[PDB]
């Protein structure tokens, strides 16, 4: 029952605010040397609630999320854009995206407490 | 209600009491030359009807759906539409397929003009249908306009308006106020009386019966797998697999936009994935003291009613690799025209957005299945060439292309001209590489093709790539430091060349090096750079805490517990966080803190060493027992029986 | 369609394009002096209405069902029933309770003079929407005494009379259910559009859909292992069941009662248990207890092979159980009740129906509730003497009063009601004709050691009296005395031992069973040849498998060396589950079967295990079965003895 | 589709026949604790049978005014006890299907036969 805030990455403006619904963190294992642990890791967060800042609406027409609750913050987060119509009318939009992660810097989500 | 009808094909009698018309009717069916010439042509044209609905006989004694949507026949459409339409039943099929391609304007414009022209229609049957799909995608363009002013400008970055503001305020205009419950009602009774079976179509939910008596079908189904129970007669599953392509069939053959809503793809969605279920469960089915295979329509269902998310779950909840796979060339050519599309549309110009969000779904789900189906070279080479280069990048990033790749690399070996494909896109990405960051969600960036490239041959030596590494200069960084993660792709004089600016600054240098295979044991440097960073790693550490996924620091402990580090300073660092300490001194973990999800990640050779500590594998065993008893992941009971660690 | 309303109880504005009526509203509600005295006196109304509902307050910013009917007081809707109706609702009140308790006739025309004597407006259509309903009772009611009343009670009832069924039928005719609420004034329809759904004949595929999207998401989030935050769809099911529950039940109709409602409540119930189950084999990476209100809940709409499967997925003994005193009252009820019924002058078949179902639904899945001894002590007495036969037999009965036994240690006074139910058991005894059967394959030699279990040194004093008085004419009592002989006293023991032989193999069994047989004397070893020389004479083109199970008894017999006697390999090939046991080595365990391993006990587990010359393939069963299947039994044979 | 005929215990007389749709044999052991000497085997042996469509003779029909079963490989259940639960459905009803427990009696304490 937390609220999380959609933010471009280079700007800083709040692309939007939100309330946390449904979080996946599902991380498992063809693909003698040094053992390196790699791993396949992912996460997935539907938000919902969500009304776009007005401004950012305006000048529209990379970004990372802080999930506060104790205090998690995902940098560079993709919007998943999948949009299915249902014949009843429409009831809140519902906002996926996952979690993505640079070579160089090699992290994917942030827990601060 | 007068008889009751079946989805095998047999009629049962209810409610009827006069004569009964059926039972001679079908009796007949089976001397008929007594009738008159007017009574046998409308037998012949009954007979027609009913062997072409089903209808075969009463109850004391594979389907087909003739429509071009279905098969995404994506160009046979566009021919249609071109062609003029003689009579407005052609229009009416020619309306749907303009919907299906996106070109909603055009659908309800096309579906407004066969409305003015049913006024002599002889039923009013097209007039009604019409009327609901114009409906339709009147829902279909108001929610693609939400979602362009809302999920379109997250997504896409920009504002599309695909539907110009004057179309869109005349179809608000004129569907003002407008209640397709009332649809059917306010049509000429002559209609109501002959067209009643139609109504269940006018409401806005239309699916409910069905949704509902497939709960209760899954329920049942659900009540025979907990008990154990053999269904003898039609099995509840066959009941579901029968009203499944019943209802595909008509909703596909009859040109209703319907089809194309959230609602159907849920029905969908649960209907199937519940055979599969079912199907897994007679597989694992022990034997008592006293198959089912998807088909290329099976197959066409999942990849477009499916989404990738729940086909993972699906695959999660059931094994479908001992599911054989039939009609795989029906399959492959469906494949290899998804592809062909995408290839199509994106390499020229890029691709309408409306018939973007409608395709790209379920190419997602056709491409990510194409995984289990087997498929010739050519084909592969296709859906490669369609996957890598012509993939809207938005959706599947570096990391989960490689995923895709890998699992239609799973039952195929990797043939000569796909490595040939991989080495044009790494040749591709080598040159994007500006400010340029290779980000992806997967955590499987491009090395990884270059891991599979040198994981099928051992010996292939990328041409263009060495002659990128040759022409590298040390002004350009991004570039280096991304070669050096394709090291075994380049040529010995590409390797000395690129090693000449290539330095472990870095410990993330460390781990492209041990990846690429440059380091097979540890230098002093190698060592001190590890102790150095573990040095800064716990200084910042001292102060809230803070917990990352770098997982630098659990590679560090394995790195220990292997014995691969064999320098008496790690034990300075113990206490920043877990699944070190877990390592570096098995004993005084403490293992209240123990996650079991850790042993998921390790390898054969990692967990046989920690089977073989001895010191260390009662309370790993007791996790296992733990998560075996409370989970159903299999996974973890694969590795108790595998070294009951 | 101006605000959406949801079952948490926050308003969301929707559709609403002009001013906000509900925010306003909501922020008047938590300054009214200055509204008008008559919109104030209004406006406390409102308030008393939304906040019995529900609708706490704004988005931005327990249940309790009160009837007589769904808490079970089958007496104290009999005690509402013979008091006068003051007014029309209360009439109605009682229409409802008087269809609760059987009595469909009473009932539907009592719902037909409401009809007449309604000239709100709303009354009419809920007794309108009842009757149709109490008809509909009654005509598969009529319907199931007919085809399958004859072969279930074993005789025809025909509840109601014949001009009353005609009556019905001329009346009911013609009545479109669809139409009802389209025949009806406009006033009414558009003051009371939320009763429309009522109208139609299916009224739950509504709600039904929600639910298996619902549970459909559940799913999903329990196979993915995603987690969820803020209002869950879980406790979405619950509430919106609460909703449906408290809607039905308390505005009087019958619509409840039906199979849909049951199965919609079987649905969205056992949903809840398996998510919570799930929520405790939660996977740590980088809770929900059952009410007497849920009690009531499975009680009612669980069928006996429902529960069990319920059993079957998760474990449902872990779920806290509170409430206690509730549904200890409760159980009480339902046991008072059932004696009150079948103790004197039969029963109310159309009661009967309705009521065996939840009772029988209530005492099994009682295992996990603990009940105080007089409480206990009424529900056992209930359960053994005065439950019908029909319903419950001996080996059947036996496992409920057993389940029961779980949670509750077996008192004294529990022991007396189980000794004189055996008592009244050997009385039946008599004619040659009458055999205690029993789906279950257990019986009152089940019963006689539970006794001795939970004591050890009981002397039944009734039963050695009547052991006393056997003589040689009644059979049927001495052999079934001999399967109750630790209960007897010694002198009982002895005048029962002289007129008992083993003359058969089930002789042999039972002198076992009860503990005269310690070690295998010649004679029994000569008997057992006998029969297994006789089972392959008839043996010697087609072949018989029965479930008589003595060739595995005997295999396992020479297998544990409690037979020592070397002739058993010339009966090898007959029937399996011997073979395994006598030469395990050349078994070809391709006819082996996993589930003969659940049969097996602590003992013959361990020694299968010792053997060694077999451990492989029993090993390589269990890895199968257990990667195959979901039983989570055959790995706890595979982890207790490793197999 | 294989069918069920029923006969009265005493005598040749057919009480209904139908198609058999389901078949529920679990059986196990009992519980463990509860119930040195030598071994007896306990069970639990429960089978339960569905039948779809049953119409009763209607000479059974005209006289009614311990079963046993007789599933056509052919099996035989000498006692079944057909479990009369009767649950109704808000939808107009038309299947009448019959469940019913094979039962074993103490003498015998067998309780299906399968022969060929």
């Amino acid at each position: 029952t937390a609220d999380v805030y959609f933010k471009r990455k280079s700007d800083g403006k709040l692309v939007f605010t939100a309330e946390a619904q449904t979080a996946s963190f599902s991380q498992a294992i063809l693909r003698k040397p040094l053992y390196i642990l790699k791993s396949e890791k992912e996460i997935n967060l539907t938000v919902k609630n969500a009304f776009f800042d007005l401004e950012w609406l305006a000048m529209t027409q990379r970004y990372e999320v802080e999930y506060r609750t104790i205090y998690i913050q995902f940098p560079n987060v993709s919007p998943s854009g999948e949009f299915e119509m249902s014949l009843e009318n429409g009831l809140a939009p519902e906002i996926k995206f996952e979690a993505l992660a640079d070579t160089d810097t090699d992290e994917m989500a942030v827990v601060i407490e | 209600y007068d008889y009751h009808f079946e989805v095998n094909g047999t009629v049962v009698r209810h409610k009827n009491k006069g004569f009964g018309y059926m039972e001679r009717f079908f009796e007949l069916k089976e001397e008929r030359s007594k009738l008159s010439k007017k009574q046998y042509e409308r037998f012949n044209a009954l007979f027609n009807f009913f062997e072409k609905n089903g209808v075969i006989c009463m109850a004391k004694d594979s389907i087909e759906i003739n429509s071009l949507a279905y098969h995404g026949k994506y160009d046979v459409m566009k021919k249609f539409i071109e062609e003029q339409s003689v009579s407005i039943e052609d229009d009416y099929k020619k309306a749907f397929f303009l919907a299906c391609l996106g070109r909603w304007e055009e659908s309800y414009d096309l579906y407004s003009n066969i409305i003015l022209n049913s006024i002599d229609e002889s039923n009013g049957c097209v007039y009604y249908l019409s009327q609901i799909n114009r409906y339709r995608i009147y829902q279909s363009i108001t929610q693609a306009v939400t979602q362009f002013n809302g999920l379109g400008l997250l997504t896409f970055g920009r504002h599309y308006k695909p539907f110009t503001d004057e179309f869109l305020a005349r179809i608000e205009r004129e569907m003002t106020n407008f209640n397709i419950d009332d649809l059917f009602n306010g049509m000429p009774f002559e209609f109501q009386k002959k067209y009643k079976i139609l109504e269940f179509l006018s409401d806005n939910q239309f699916l409910y019966d069905d949704t509902v008596k497939l709960f209760e079908l899954t329920n049942k189904v659900r009540s025979e797998m907990s008990e154990g129970s053999y269904s003898f007669g039609m099995s509840s599953d066959i009941v579901v697999l029968l009203r499944l392509y019943d209802n595909l069939r008509f909703l596909y053959e009859n040109c209703l936009w319907s089809v194309s809503f959230h609602e159907f793809h849920q029905y969908i969605r649960n209907s199937m994935s519940l055979l599969i279920e079912k199907a897994e469960y007679e597989r694992t089915r022990d034997i008592d003291e006293l198959g089912f295979f998807m088909e290329y329509y099976d197959f066409v269902n999942i990849s477009r009613h499916f989404k990738i998310d729940d086909i993972k779950n699906l695959e999660r909840s059931c094994s479908i690799d001992k599911i054989r796979f039939g009609e795989q060339e029906k399959i492959e050519e469906y494949l290899v025209g998804i592809a062909e599309e995408i290839t199509k549309q994106f390499s020229a110009n890029g691709m309408n957005v409306v018939f973007y969000t409608q395709f790209i779904s379920e190419a997602k789900a056709a491409l990510y299945f194409a995984k289990y189906v087997k498929l010739s070279e050519e084909g592969l080479g296709k859906i490669v060439k369609a996957l890598l280069f012509y993939f809207p990048e938005r959706d599947l990033d570096i990391g989960k292309r490689y995923v895709w790749l890998e699992r239609l690399t799973k039952c195929n070996e990797l043939p000569k001209s796909i490595i040939s494909i991989i080495d044009d896109f790494l040749v591709l990405q080598a040159e994007k590489h500006q400010n340029y960051s290779e980000v992806s969600s997967n955590g499987l960036y491009s090395r990884d093709y270059g891991a599979l490239i040198k994981h099928f041959e051992k010996n292939f030596i990328s041409k263009r790539l060495s002659e990128i590494t040759l022409c590298l200069t040390q002004d350009k960084q991004k570039q280096i430091d991304f070669l050096f993660k394709l090291l075994p792709l380049l040529s010995t004089n590409a390797k000395s060349h690129l090693l000449s600016f290539k330095s472990v600054e870095n410990i993330n240098d460390l781990m492209n090096g041990i990846r690429i295979g440059l380091i097979d044991e540890f230098t002093p440097e190698h060592e001190e750079l590890i102790i150095e960073y573990l040095e800064t790693r716990k200084v910042n550490y001292i102060g809230i805490q803070t917990f990352s996924s770098n997982d630098y620091m659990s590679t560090f402990g394995i790195w220990y517990f292997l014995e691969e580090i064999n320098n008496s300073k790690m034990e300075e660092f113990i206490g920043m966080d877990d699944q070190y300490d877990f390592f570096v001194d098995p004993e005084n973990f403490d293992y209240k803190k123990f996650i079991p999800s850790w042993l998921k990640n390790y390898n054969d050779k990692l967990l046989g060493k920690i089977a073989g500590n001895k010191h260390m594998k009662h309370h790993v065993i007791e996790v296992l027992k733990e998560r075996v008893k409370n989970s159903n992941d299999k996974r973890y009971l694969e590795i108790l029986m595998n070294y009951f660690i | 369609y101006d605000y959406h309303f949801e079952v948490n109880g926050t308003v969301v504005r929707h559709k609403n394009k002009g001013f906000g009526y509900m925010e306003r509203f909501f922020e008047l509600k938590e300054e009214r002096s200055k509204l008008s005295k008559k919109q104030y006196e209004r406006f406390n109304a409102l308030f008393n209405f939304f906040e019995k509902n529900g609708v706490i307050c704004m988005a931005k910013d327990s249940i309790e069902i009160n009837s007589l009917a769904y808490h079970g007081k089958y007496d104290v809707m009999k005690k509402f029933i013979e008091e006068q109706s003051v007014s029309i609702e209360d009439d109605y009140k009682k229409a409802f309770f008087l269809a609760c308790l059987g009595r469909w006739e009473e009932s539907y025309d009592l719902y037909s003079n409401i009809i007449l004597n309604s000239i709100n407006g709303c009354v009419y259509y809920l007794s309108q929407i009842n009757r149709y309903r109490i008809y509909q009772s009654i005509t598969q009611a009529v319907t199931q005494f007919n085809g399958l009343g004859l072969l279930t009670f074993g005789r025809h009832y025909k509840p109601f009379t014949d001009e009353f069924l005609a009556r019905i039928e001329r009346e009911m005719t013609n009545f479109n259910i669809d139409d009802l609420f389209n025949g009806m004034p406009f006033e009414f329809q558009k003051k009371y559009k939320i009763l429309e759904f009522l109208s139609d004949n299916q009224f739950l595929y509504d709600d039904t859909v929600k639910l298996f999207e619902l549970t459909n998401k559940v799913r999903s989030e329990m196979s993915e292992g995603s987690y969820s935050f803020g209002m869950s769809s879980d406790i979405v099911v619950l509430l919106r069941l609460y909703d449906n529950l408290r809607f039905l039940y308390e505005n009087c109709l019958w619509s409840v009662s039906f199979h849909e409602f049951h199965q919609y409540i079987r649905n969205s119930m056992s949903l809840l248990i398996e998510k919570a189950e799930y929520e405790r084999t939660r996977d740590i990476d980088e809770g929900f207890f059952m009410e007497y209100y849920d009690f009531v809940n499975i009680s009612r709409h669980f069928k006996i092979d429902d529960i069990k499967n319920l059993e079957r997925s998760c474990s449902i003994d872990k779920i806290r159980f509170g409430e206690q005193e509730k549904i200890e009252e409760y159980l009480v009820g339902i046991a008072e009740e059932i004696t009150k019924q079948f103790s004197a002058n039969g029963m109310n078949v159309v009661f009967y129906t309705q009521f065996i179902s939840e009772a029988k639904a209530a005492l099994y899945f009682a295992k996990y509730v603990k009940l105080s001894e007089e409480g206990l002590g009424k529900i056992v007495k209930a359960l053994l003497f005065y439950f019908p036969e029909r319903d419950l037999d001996i080996g059947k009965r036996y496992v409920w009063l057993e389940r029961l036994t779980k949670c509750n240690e077996l008192p004294k006074s529990i022991i007396s009601i189980i000794d004189d139910f055996l008592v009244l058991q050997a009385e039946k005894h008599i004619d040659q004709n009458y055999s205690e059967v029993s789906s279950n394959g257990l019986y009152s030699r089940d019963y006689g050691a539970l006794i001795k279990h939970f004591e050890k040194n009981f002397i039944s004093k009734r039963l050695s009296e009547i052991t006393l008085c056997l003589t040689q004419d009644k059979q049927k009592q001495i052999d079934f005395l001999f399967k109750l002989l630790p209960l007897l006293s010694t002198n009982a023991k002895s005048h029962l031992l002289s007129f008992k032989s083993v003359e058969n193999i089930n002789d042999l069994m039972n002198g076992i069973r009860i503990g005269l047989i310690d070690e295998f004397t010649p004679e029994h070893e000569e008997l057992i040849i006998e029969y297994l020389e006789t089972r392959k004479v008839n043996y010697i083109g087609i072949q018989t498998f029965s479930s008589n199970d003595y060739m595995s008894t005997f295999g396992i017999w020479y297998f544990l060396e409690e037979i020592n006697n070397s002739k058993m390999e010339e009966f090898i090939g007959m029937d399996d589950q011997y073979d395994f046991f006598v030469d395990p080595e050349n078994f070809d365990y391709k006819k082996f079967i996993p589930s003969w391993l659940k049969n097996y006990n602590d003992k013959l587990l361990g020694k299968i295990a010792g053997n060694k010359h077999m451990k492989h393939h029993v090993i390589e069963v269990l890895k199968e079965r257990v990667k195959n299947s979901n039983d989570k039994r055959y790995l706890e044979i595979l982890m207790n003895y490793f197999i």
